[PDB]
DNA sequence: ATCGAGAATCCCGGTGCCGAGGCCGCTCAATTGGTCGTAGACAGCTCTAGCACCGCTTAAACGCACGTACGCGCTGTCCCCCGCGTTTTAACCGCCAAGGGGATTACTCCCTAGTCTCCAGGCTCGAGCTCAATTGGTCGTAGACAGCTCTAGCACCGCTTAAACGCACGTACGCGCTGTCCCCCGCGTTTTAACCGCCAAGGGGATTACTCCCTAGTCTCCAGGCACGTGTCAGATATATACATCCGAT
DNA sequence: ATCGGATGTATATATCTGACACGTGCCTGGAGACTAGGGAGTAATCCCCTTGGCGGTTAAAACGCGGGGGACAGCGCGTACGTGCGTTTAAGCGGTGCTAGAGCTGTCTACGACCAATTGAGCTCGAGCCTGGAGACTAGGGAGTAATCCCCTTGGCGGTTAAAACGCGGGGGACAGCGCGTACGTGCGTTTAAGCGGTGCTAGAGCTGTCTACGACCAATTGAGCGGCCTCGGCACCGGGATTCTCGAT
């Protein structure tokens, strides 16, 4: 059996929009946060809840940005988001 | 370490954003966008830590940075 | 006798008064200001908790969790306006698929 | 316009009087009735002329009008 | 360390006697109350400053509510504030 | 009042209609036809006027009467 | 597969006016087409009337006026009489 | 039923539903479907009356479309109302022009 | 034996004005309808009652047109309908 | 060339129903043209409705609406 | 009354031109008017609130500047 | 007669109004609009002249920026004409709707 | 004066007084208004520098709002600082999207 | 009716940077608006910093952190340089 | 045109028998009873717009003869052309026969709404202390209150550029097909995220000390603010040069 | 495509002036010392604890990848829309001129809010049990996906009735011609059309206020519709009576 292209994508949208768990793996995110922090101030440590706060913020930002990106894609009578869509969303947001 | 934000993770974020199909070129671009966001917030966050003469970034530092960047975060006060 | 009881409130009028006095907002604070502020905060809490409870009951849960709060806030136009730039941790998003994306 | 204003006005008020009492009229309502009646009559005379030529005549006679009105459904 | 937890719980018992609240949800409620407090108090402060007044009164609170809250939320909040101040004064 | 629609007026309408010669009996027939038309249109106009609870027939009532036939 | 029509009501009226007379499927179909046609005419004229008078409601007045525009002479008078009688008994 | 309260045979409730769903106006008064149903009932009664008369004239106990055509065309006001209407299997009125006879 | 021209015509007139059966052959009309529709959209199908509806409509239209044509012929003190009669009937009806 | 299926005796029969006693040989071709014109105009409108409904079968109702909007109301196929 | 119609078609065209717009659909104009009205309403509401707080009957330039600052569109030079 | 091709004069007007700074809405009709809207909040209100000019400056600045964003959204869809759907998308991403 | 002691043109005393009466803190350090005045002076100097440059580019000797808008918007960091600010009588930067030209 | 403004100080800075350049009244108004706006931003952030750190005093440190938070990049570095030089000169 | 014969078609009476007309069982969906929030619909009070209506004026328009030649209607002949019957031919109709996309169905798998244990998750009782009422003044902020004077409002008159309105019209929006890319779907290999848990120690968070640094109160003189009088730089006007657009051709 | 040539803008350009900066004069109020007092930021120091890290273990997401099927960026084509004129009113604007009324500043006086202890309660924290969410788990329904069948749509193949189409001659079409009575143009006497003021009055339209009647929504329901079955009205068959046009005779 094989589902047609798009059916399972929509299924995943419903699944993950129904639920609330954080979607980026903890450890690679932590390494990224520490790497970025190292270029501003040396010898920094992090509280666990500080990293969880940063991850919640990043994923919320990306989900909202992807919603706007999707709106830009549908505007161009497409269903696939492309870099120019992200760039439009960020330009209009004022980033 | 930016490569640790894996392809399936970005796909999952896009799924939560309602996206059904994803161009192959989105992923590197998304990482760049993410990096910029993190940099800005963290730049501000560490600044708060430095004013208090502390060496540990707290959840409140991040919450304050996000709020003053118009991205107020609830529940971590 | 507490000020909240005289004002018919649940939120702490005295505490709100102390936070106004110590929040560096003005040199002096009138006696009616913390009553009004506590009343406004209580009103908003009752409305938000009302809607979140309703959402919880649709989901057959007896305890309100952040998901019900997100549904309550985003599904109410004026609350959504008030919190347009607010992220509720562990809230997720509203179910919404663009019609053009459906088969 | 080819019909005189005042006799038309009087005719309109006379006919209206037998349906409802105490009526008054806006000026533009009577002018509207006059444009409509004259346009209708011109069209009817066109059809009448076609009926007359059909009978190898050049003179419109009442049966021409009556035929035109019968085919129009009046 | 102060919080509004007991007052949020009292309100919950008023509106839903048999309903509870999770720790995270209670934290979110505390975030909510602090946020709206800061917004309204700050706007009231600006109103008083703008008008060269040294006193924050219920009128500044009410005007700040009218500026911050949309439509029905604003009207009902103003109604609750007036009722509460009238009950308190007597 | 029907006699106010004179013979030369009917002649002028027929001239605009392209008629070159007109039998003497045409005029009365034309007057009758005109009367019938007027009756029908005005009946509709007054019907519209009464629905609006007015005592003045307006231009719009007449336009509506013409549209509905 | 439920297709509604006015057939049984037409048959009751037929039995009112001609107790020992029936009606064929083709003729009944003609009657149903007729009823829908007249329905459309009256309702449409009433809608236009309400629009014309900046009213959002079609009332018995619009129905009555539409009947007067659409039905000829004595037929119109009798229909108006039946409608008015029906409305006064219904209101009571 | 509302039809019974109004003394009618045609369905007031159904007429009301059709007014509601024909997208003619946003609101519908309570008397409008009663009036429309009453008018529809009268016209139905008149056509069936004339068609029955024609049927008996033809020594038929059953009304057929032919009887409907005779009924409609032999009545000036019904003929006016249905001037642009075709009654299927109705035929035409018997009519020979006097000038055509020998 | 021979009837004079017109007597049998009148008999046929009475006959048709008495009956109701459709006067165009079913199958050639069906072919006509399918052809005309096909010159608008290829591969169309038709419900039977749709074709019967078009045929009923066509015959009713033509009989009425022939009534008006006959009145136009009589107006010209003729008994024979001519193309100019059809064109007059359609001009006064407002179809042409 | 299906217009030729409207035969000479068929047009004669139609004329008989119309009360016509004698028919010139040129009438028949003229009648066919008129009929053809009529069909185009009706069928065109009918097909528009079918196309509006995204259907592939022209129904009796499509025809009833075409006739209605042409002012040639036909009763009984609703 | 009906003063929103004073924002004419050529004026909206001029604004779009300054915004770099080369061609403008006919439906834009009515749409733009609605948007403008909402914006004005939102600003003026806040402005009038300030006037009422100050127990004044004249809306001042500072009331408008403050309203704009509050909604997030700070306007310089009118204080 | 001479006739410019569609777009040439549009570009000339674009250059003209981005080169200059004068207000683009008529003073008096805008003033009537402002007074009408304010009166629908409180009757008998007065306005300082500079208050009306401030409101007008704000509206025109807002509209020019909004039209910039609409233009960017239109070009994204490989169009050159801004349409209502462009305004609603631009405002949705701005967070106004 | 404190401005002279600090080598500044902006008024340290006035900034200190406005801080005292702005309800920012119960107490204000002696260095805070000096620092603030210095920052305000620097930013004023940078905006006036760029606006003067633009003014001379236009062969004008007086800076008008148009030059201020050009100065602010043509500098990425100043444009960022004043990203949500409307400069009255500033106009916009000349800019036509490449796809619209012939 | 005494209304204070920054006009003379803005004008002195202008004469420092452009000795033969003037300024319009509207532009001077924009400069006063600008200085007041940036003042408000910096003072408010410094107040928030002091509160956040349970300090009752706004010092040059609060100003410095607010400047670093509010100003972008190289502009922030130059502003910090100007402020530090000014504070060290004042202290001596 | 009218008298009789008459034959061929129609009408009619009477009849076997069959197919829609008529009527019941069961359902179930559309219908309807009762309730409530609401506002559109009605009703009530103003006014001045436009019309019912007329007193005079003129004058094209209209009523009334002259005659008068012209199309309208009757009438004899011609023809050509179209119905009537015969015979011929062939497509129409019955039906019979099968086939082909259409078709809604049923025929298969994978989730989702719903069940059954097992707790971690707050829920409850007692000790506690930092914080919320109290009151009697103080002093200062602020609410009435008096004039004034500027400025917001309102009207009137040019007039002048702008805006509102037909009229081409070519450019672009929109649409359909499409060759091709390339994005998603399972599989199945393999990390590598996640878990358990253990340890350490750098720093955070709190504790107490204390010393420099902030505030406030008084007097001053002097920089900044209100005007003030006055150029000259930007706004206004022909001059003119060049710099784009745009129609016949490389 | 770039090249002539023409228009047709803009861009700079000398020429000229009045209104907005600009330097000036004078006042007061506010930044400045300064002295002293009161008080918060700094500095060890101590506990512990939370977050690194370790380090081993493990199973679930990530990766690579091959397959295939569905958007994609054109590419061309239809037609319909916005634009750019050119013209004729609407009114925006500046000109002037008024004309109050509400900001505005300044005064006065009761009041209200900040304290300074001073008390007494509301609350936070620690044990002490508990109890209904999370997870493991199961049948119900959705889901695609074929895939056997209904409804038509062609093809065969005849009776068979009806079309074809011919010949005929019977008879309107129709042409021409002629006689008539009747509109037509025209000219003259008259009458009311138009229409100019000029008045006086109901009510169309509008502006406030309130309430009935309706959507609409839920909860019980019974009338109609669909199918199944019974039954004779009519419907064609056939045979007899009439009638109805047709031909000999005046």
């Amino acid at each position: 059996h094989r589902y047609r292209p798009g059916t399972v994508a929509l299924r995943e949208i419903r699944r993950y929009q129904k639920s609330t768990e954080l979607l980026i793996r903890k450890l690679p995110f932590q390494r990224l946060v520490r790497e970025i922090a190292q270029d501003f101030k040396t010898d920094l440590r992090f509280q666990s809840s500080a990293v969880m706060a940063l991850q919640e913020a990043c994923e919320a930002y990306l989900v909202g940005l992807f919603e706007d990106t999707n709106l830009c894609a549908i505007h161009a009578k497409r269903v696939t988001i492309m870099p120019k869509d992200i760039q439009l969303a960020r330009r209009i947001r004022g980033e | 370490n930016i490569q640790g934000i894996t392809k399936p993770a970005i796909r999952r974020l896009a799924r939560r954003g309602g996206v059904k199909r994803i161009s192959g070129l989105i992923y590197e671009e998304t990482r760049g966008v993410l990096k910029v966001f993190l940099e800005n917030v963290i730049r501000d966050a560490v600044t708060y830590t430095e004013h208090a003469k502390r060496k540990t970034v707290t959840a409140m530092d991040v919450v304050y940075a996000l709020k003053r960047q118009g991205r107020t975060l609830y529940g971590f006060g | 006798k507490t000020r909240s009881s005289r004002a018919g409130l649940q939120f702490p009028v005295g505490r709100v008064h102390r936070l106004l006095r110590k929040g560096n907002y003005s040199e002096r604070v009138g006696a009616g200001a913390p009553v009004y502020l506590a009343a406004v905060l209580e009103y908003l809490t009752a409305e938000i908790l009302e809607l979140a409870g309703n959402a919880a009951r649709d989901n057959k849960k007896t305890r309100i969790i952040p998901r019900h709060l997100q549904l309550a806030i985003r599904n109410d136009e004026e609350l959504n306006k008030l919190l347009g730039r607010v992220t509720i941790a562990q809230g997720g998003v509203l179910p919404n698929i663009q019609a053009v994306l459906l088969p | 316009l080819l019909i005189r204003k005042l006799p038309f006005q009087r005719l309109v008020r006379e006919i209206a009087q037998d349906f409802k009492t105490d009526l008054r009229f806006q000026s533009s309502a009577v002018m509207a009735l006059q444009e409509a009646c004259e346009a209708y009559l011109v069209g009817l005379f066109e059809d009448t002329n076609l009926c007359a030529i059909h009978a190898k005549r050049v003179t419109i006679m009442p049966k021409d009008i009556q035929l035109a009105r019968r085919i129009r459904g009046e | 360390k102060e919080s509004y937890s007991i007052y949020v719980y009292k309100v919950l018992k008023q509106v839903h006697p048999d309903t509870g609240i999770s720790s995270k949800a209670m934290g979110i409620m505390n975030s909510f109350v602090n946020d709206i407090f800061e917004r309204i108090a700050g706007e009231a402060s600006r109103l008083a400053h703008y008008n060269k007044r040294s006193t924050i009164t219920s009128r500044e609170i009410q005007t700040a509510v009218r500026l911050l809250l949309p439509g029905e939320l604003a009207k009902h909040a103003v109604s609750e504030g007036t009722k509460a101040v009238t009950k308190y004064t007597s």
